[PDB]
């Protein structure tokens, strides 16, 4: 009978609208930075080891022009004991990527805003924590000198490695019901999709590693859900 | 139609006759950074000197004729002449208020009608200080509203480029936004109010909701004040009490009736609520209140029972109510996302029952039969658009089924069956079709039984229906592209269930042709689809799902109880040769060369996904 074909009355027309979707400059996400993606690893704090799980929630990665302070990445980070019997502490965190137009490597090109003032430490500390990574060095061999060299970089989404900063905002189960005053220097590799990083706070121990990896599922076939803020 | 042409010609003749007498007062001394030519005039922030029309009748005639010409000329030149543009730019600094206002209206019209005009930000920077000064004039004409024009510009730049708004950045540096917010806080604190103060406060609420629609900075700066949400709740409560009082006296009143006086006030408050709810941190910390959710549900129920009962009041009384229903459903579909704390609250207070009652009504559902005792309601309520209500209701249902177990899906399908969604699958509005396709994609995800139900409803020809849909939706419109992505991900979720579903998908020939036409698009061949990477990723995901399962993994990798074996380590030969036959069919169709051409693709995600798929197919072939 084919009810849904012969009864279709949609106004099909191959015309052109007033504004074409090519003019719409939307935001994208990558392969391993999808909304529902889980990462698993450890963390060496002091001398002890903890198990760290990361569940992403919203991924909103900008493009050529970005003068907005909406967070690029968002998720839940949970740290649980591995050596000791430490209870699980899970938090909601947000994150900003490093594109070499507005948000540079050093925390001096970042604008003076109350939401961005928690990601800033010192240009010297930033240079140390970034020179620890080998991909940073391979980027800059292909203080004012590194920024001048940074000004001619290509698109950051077409490069294999993405540098970013992570900051825990509050507690996830109940916000009302603070040992997260520092922030994470994060490098993410897209091809293998793994995350390394350091945790920085002034009144704390220095250079605590992260070393995450994607969480393998129990079914190789994958299906996709979606959502969109109205 | 001919009289419109005659009127346009006459008004253009009037403008040219009057403006040619004062055309010699244009004088601008500028610098081009690379003499009597006019090259490089659009590279400075300076505008020519003040041009004054001494004759009063000539100024009145020019102003009125140019306003009607602005009304007329797009249906049928003077806009593109550089001399006339410089003449109007010089008229911006005149002494007559009508001349300045009509110049502001003349210069800002192409930004809303012309295509690719919004890239001209230098003209916007030249124009905006005079609009800001036009806020400050005591006798203002009835045809000029600076609030409407500023709001229209900000909404235009929010809709086109959400990540970059030039107007907000050029108003923040010049101390204007702080003045606007201070005046809003002063208007909200007046001790005595009338209709004019309500209209001023409504315009301020609209422009403040336009500030925070796509920027977290102004969102948090507005939520820094602790008394804004109290006033929002007060406005919603006031409208609920007014609606309830009108409902309680329907028998005594019972035809043109005036609308409720604060419909614009409540609409603007709901616009702020939606813009605030568009961020996750505010949903988890600041908008945690249950009072907001219960007020939204009460507004929805009261407005629906107004449309059900008091239909004698006319269309002028009901159009604001249906607009309020649409905006409230938009706010609700923002609050019901899974990682917000209020989702179980809306489940517990019955949002699905309200949506099911609203969707089965013949007023909204055109596949329902009008009952033979409510013909007067059908006569009275016809002509009012109800597409946004249906689109937002399907948006709520789509957000309910995002990342949930099958028990909730079966509960919703017990309440709202599949036949209603399939009634809404062929709406003439593209938003309704897009939301229906995304809802079906969310439903079919990770569940075999829903896929079997959808196949049983299409007793198959579902693949023919999807292929027919894919060949006619225009990918230059965003709702049709959204529906296309929903169709492609329905195909993704359908082929990742069993071996029988993979056989059914690969038996079709039109879907493979659609995939081959999507994958062949490149930088120079972006005509049929537009070289969109999302469609390529969906097609690669279908091709990955057709060739990946546990037996192939065990063959190509290998050589309670507290310790169980993995599913890849544990009949497999038949599945393996079936998968190899599928790979050979895919090679014979010709998608292998397209996968190589997508190795040589610009974007990185398609490159890596195609590389993994090509390596897997190469290892399966041998």
């Amino acid at each position: 009978r084919k009810k849904y074909i012969v009864e279709d009355q949609s106004p099909y027309s191959s015309e052109n609208p007033v504004i074409v979707t090519s003019s719409y400059n939307h935001t994208v996400c990558t392969n391993y930075l999808r909304p529902r993606m889980q990462f698993t690893g450890y963390q060496i704090s002091g001398y002890k080891r903890y198990q760290v799980t990361v569940n992403l929630k919203t991924v909103d990665l900008p493009k050529k022009d970005c003068t907005s302070l909406s967070p690029h990445l968002s998720g839940f980070l949970s740290i649980r004991g591995l050596t000791n019997q430490h209870p699980e502490i899970s938090t909601y965190f947000e994150a900003y990527a490093v594109n070499h137009k507005e948000l540079g490597f050093l925390s001096s090109s970042w604008k003076d805003e109350p939401v961005l003032n928690e990601f800033k430490a010192t240009d010297q500390t930033d240079l140390e924590h970034w020179i620890n990574f080998p991909s940073f060095r391979q980027l800059f061999l292909m203080i004012s000198r590194i920024f001048s060299q940074e000004k001619q970089f290509d698109n950051y989404l077409n490069e294999r490695f993405i540098f970013m900063k992570w900051k825990e905002k509050f507690l996830v189960p109940d916000a009302l019901l603070a040992s997260y005053d520092g922030f994470y220097y994060i490098v993410h590799d897209q091809v293998t999709g793994n995350i390394q990083g350091f945790y920085y706070h002034q009144d704390a121990e220095k250079f605590q590693q992260l070393e995450l990896v994607p969480s393998l599922k129990n079914k190789v076939e994958s299906s996709d859900c979606s959502f969109e803020f109205a | 139609h001919y009289q419109d042409f005659k009127m346009a010609e006459s008004l253009e003749h009037i403008i040219v006759k009057i403006s040619s007498k004062y055309l010699d007062q244009i004088s601008l001394k500028y610098i081009v950074r690379l003499p009597f030519d006019n090259k490089g005039v659009d590279c400075t922030r300076a505008i020519p000197k003040k041009i004054n029309i001494s004759n009063m009748y000539d100024s009145s005639l020019l102003s009125l004729a140019l306003l009607l010409y602005l009304r007329y000329h797009y249906m049928i030149k003077l806009r593109n002449d550089a001399t006339f543009k410089m003449f109007v730019l010089g008229l911006l600094k005149s002494n007559d208020v009508n001349i300045r206002c009509v110049a502001l209206k003349f210069l800002l019209q192409p930004y809303f009608t012309e295509d690719k005009k919004w890239e001209d930000t230098r003209t916007l920077e030249k124009i905006l200080p005079y609009l800001v000064k036009s806020f400050n004039y005591d006798p203002l004409p009835w045809w000029f509203d600076p609030f409407d024009m500023l709001d229209s510009l900000i909404v235009l730049y929010n809709e086109i480029t959400p990540m970059n708004n030039p107007v907000l950045t050029t108003l923040a540096h010049t101390n204007v936004i702080f003045c606007i917010l201070s005046r809003f806080a002063q208007c909200l604190s007046l001790p005595q109010h009338n209709e004019a103060t309500l209209k001023t406060t409504t315009k301020f609420i609209k422009i403040c909701a336009s500030f925070a629609a796509s920027d977290e900075k102004y969102r948090l700066l507005l939520l820094n004040d602790t008394l804004l949400l109290n006033h929002l709740e007060y406005g919603l409560e006031s409208h609920i009490t007014l609606i309830q009082d009108f409902i309680s006296l329907k028998d005594e009143i019972k035809m043109c009736l005036p609308p409720i006086y604060d419909h614009d006030f409540v609409a603007a408050w709901l616009l702020l609520l939606k813009s605030f709810s568009r961020s996750v941190s505010a949903l988890r910390t600041t908008l945690k209140r249950n009072k907001i959710a219960q007020l939204l549900l009460q507004i929805l129920s009261k407005t629906y029972t107004l449309t059900k009962e008091c239909y004698f009041a006319g269309q002028d009384f009901m159009k604001p109510e249906i607009m309020i229903m649409g905006i409230t459903l938009g706010s609700i579909c923002n609050f019901v996302v899974e990682f917000s704390n209020l989702q179980s609250f809306m489940l517990r207070n019955g949002i699905i029952d309200i949506i099911e009652k609203m969707l089965t009504d013949p007023l909204f559902n055109s596949k329902k039969a009008w009952d033979d005792n409510e013909d007067e309601r059908r006569i009275a309520l016809q002509g009012i658009p109800v597409h946004e209500v249906k689109a937002n209701s399907l948006w709520v249902l789509r957000h309910l089924m995002y990342n949930c177990q099958n028990e909730e899906k079966f509960q919703l399908l017990a309440k709202i069956p599949m036949n209603l969604i399939l009634d809404f699958i062929n709406d003439p509005c593209w938003a309704v079709q897009a939301q229906c396709f995304q809802l079906l994609r969310n439903l079919t995800c990770n569940s075999r039984k829903i896929v079997n139900i959808l196949l049983e409803k299409f007793k198959t020809y579902l693949f023919e229906f999807l292929a027919k849909k894919m060949r006619l939706l225009n990918p230059l419109d965003t709702q049709q592209k959204k529906a296309m992505e929903g169709i492609l991900y329905i195909i993704v979720n359908l082929a990742a269930v069993n071996e029988n579903k993979k056989q059914l998908v690969i038996e079709q020939d039109e879907i493979l042709n659609i995939m081959s036409e999507i994958l062949v698009e490149t930088t120079t061949d972006s005509s049929s689809y537009g070289n969109d990477s999302n469609l390529k990723l969906a097609c690669l995901w279908v091709l990955n799902n057709l060739l990946w399962n546990s037996s192939v993994s065990h063959y190509t990798q290998y050589a309670g109880d507290e310790f169980v074996r993995t599913p890849a380590a544990k009949s497999n030969v038949q599945v393996t040769r079936a998968t190899v036959e599928r790979c050979r069919k895919l090679v014979e169709v010709g998608l292998y060369d397209l996968v190589r051409k997508n190795i040589t693709d610009e974007s990185l995600s398609v490159r890596e996904k195609a590389r993994t798929l090509l390596y897997h197919m190469d290892l399966l072939l041998k």
